[PDB]
């Protein structure tokens, strides 16, 4: 019984981590801010990389 | 009374054999109950402890 509820525990904070959190891959609108001269580093960057 | 006397000795040793018998079944139920009694109460604490 103390096993199975360690993991309705971690099941929970793993769907928090999943749900909430992971909702941070909307740094895409932070990253929307970027222009030309951004642009030119990277690709600086990706030429320096093959 | 010889025959009769016999007859008396081979009921008395027949007579334990079956209370013999009757004493482990009986004992082999309170077994089986007993721990049938520790399941159910174990499980009702665990249902409680994770519903809490």
């Amino acid at each position: 019984a103390q096993a199975e509820i360690e993991q309705e525990l971690n099941s929970v904070k793993d769907a928090l981590r999943a749900q909430v959190g992971a909702l941070a891959v909307t740094g895409a609108e932070k990253i929307l801010g970027a222009s030309i001269d951004a642009n030119a580093h990277e690709q600086l960057v990706s030429k320096l990389a093959a | 009374d010889l025959e009769l006397a016999h007859e008396k000795a081979g009921q008395q040793l027949r007579e334990a054999k079956a209370q013999a018998a009757e004493i482990v079944e009986q004992a082999k139920k309170r077994a089986n109950q007993i721990v049938d009694e520790a399941r159910d109460q174990a499980r009702t604490e665990g249902e409680r402890l994770k519903a809490q």
